[PDB]
């Protein structure tokens, strides 16, 4: 009975118009918004044949079913139909065997030129979390015809809206470097998702407060701390980096030069984002290089111990001292005896409260130059900060004894 | 004055 009036009263919801998905809602959603392209949409279905024969369903079973809209991953009919659906919609879909499984059918279930009946319940609906961290939610308003995309050095033409709570600070076509937003007020966020754009790709991108401008704010947009902006990028075009095989000695040489004076012009105004991009072009170019000339390979050594150097300043003022030990411990692969590799070590350690450890490399540092006063000073700081984590951690474990045996002893009646 | 170890190569 339901079957026969989407039959009689469907909305012909297909661009062709040749009545081949009808629909019929059931029960109405909230909110004006409907799901767009790799949305992540959480369905609830129940499914019957021709006749009535219910085949399959997710109500037999009350757990939803998740899949990516508009990406092929179901029937014709369902990606064109779910896309015309609001938050929790519940509508009555017709499916001619066109927009269904066609001649061939889904056998032994669905026969061969299959009318198909769905009940489908839109339960939730969530943009593409493109790093998993909710950092940058990405809504497709239409699909690339790329077959790569960019890489960390292309050179992109896009057209480019941003807001700010609903305010058009931003609005047009820039030619820009992937890493390079910054030179062309562009947030860290677009460079990010460009490398996960196609070419002729609109998007929406929700950038979070970690990828938008951060903690400066943008005053010239009047844009303030952390706050959360919504982009529209169309990726007109780009031109992909030399890969590191692609150059050789000569161009990696050149370019080392170029990156690095870059890095530190980025280091000394104290975008330390755009500053470890540079540096970590020369450590992608020169580390594994081998069967070089004896200037070549001097010269390449040279660029490798000072990006991996810089990089460690990098990571210590990113707050991300592990990675700064990372990059201590390539650089001091490369000269075991460097001051700035040694102390810039025991800094991050002593940071990340590995305090014997720190002890060991402000010692290190001292046999290199003895006349380093600020060695010393964190060797006394390193013992008075040990002491203090100890007696904190003596406390700890003395009131957590007080806690289990306080609230346990009650454990009777 | 050891604010070497601050400076970029």
């Amino acid at each position: 009975s339901p079957t026969a009036t989407v039959a009689e009263q469907g909305e012909d919801i297909t661009s062709k118009k040749d009545r081949g998905v009808l629909k019929i809602v059931k029960r109405v959603g909230n909110g004006e918004e409907t799901p767009m392209i790799g949305d992540k949409v959480y369905v609830h279905y129940k499914g019957k044949l021709s006749n009535g024969k219910k085949f399959d369903s997710s109500h037999d079973r009350n757990e939803p079913f998740v899949f990516s809209l508009g990406k092929g991953q179901v029937i014709k009919a369902w990606d064109i139909g779910v896309a015309t659906m609001k938050k929790g919609e519940i509508c009555h879909l017709l499916c001619k065997p066109e927009y269904a499984y066609g001649s061939a059918g889904s056998l032994p279930k669905i026969p061969s030129n299959a009318t198909l009946f769905f009940e489908i319940e839109l339960l939730d609906f969530k943009g593409e979390d493109l790093f998993e961290d909710g950092g940058i939610i990405r809504r497709t308003k239409r699909k690339g015809e790329g077959y790569s995309n960019p890489n960390e050095g292309a050179t992109v033409e896009i057209h480019l809206e941003g807001r700010c709570g609903g305010r058009m600070f931003d609005c047009r076509d820039v030619a820009f470097t992937v890493g390079e937003g910054e030179d062309h007020d562009i947030p860290i966020g677009i460079d990010k998702a460009l490398e996960k754009m196609q070419r002729e790709e609109q998007c929406i991108l929700y950038l979070g407060p970690r990828y938008g401008f951060g903690e400066a704010g943008k005053p010239k947009f009047g844009i303030e701390p952390n706050a959360e902006l919504i982009y529209e990028v169309t990726l007109k075009s780009f031109e992909k980096a030399k890969e590191s095989w692609e150059m050789d000695t000569k161009e990696k040489l050149e370019q080392a030069a170029i990156v690095k004076e870059k890095g530190t012009v980025y280091f000394k105004g104290g975008k330390y984002m755009q500053a470890v991009i540079q540096y970590g072009k020369i450590v992608s170019w020169l580390e594994m290089e081998y069967g070089l000339s004896e200037k070549e390979s001097k010269a390449s050594e040279s660029f490798l111990l000072a990006a991996f150097l810089n990089l460690a300043m990098c990571y210590l003022k990113l707050r991300e001292y592990t990675k700064a030990v990372e990059c201590c411990d390539k650089a001091l692969g490369l000269d075991s005896a460097n001051e700035k590799g040694l102390y810039r070590r025991g800094e991050a350690q002593l940071l990340m409260n590995e305090f014997e450890s720190a002890k060991g490399d402000f010692e290190k540092v001292l046999e290199v130059n003895p006349q380093n006063k600020a060695a010393r000073l964190q060797i006394s700081m390193c013992q008075k900060k040990a002491k203090e984590h100890n007696e904190r951690d003596r406390r700890i474990y003395a009131n957590m004894f007080k806690k289990f045996a306080e609230q346990d002893a009650k454990e009777e009646a | 004055d050891t604010s070497r170890m601050e400076e970029v190569d």
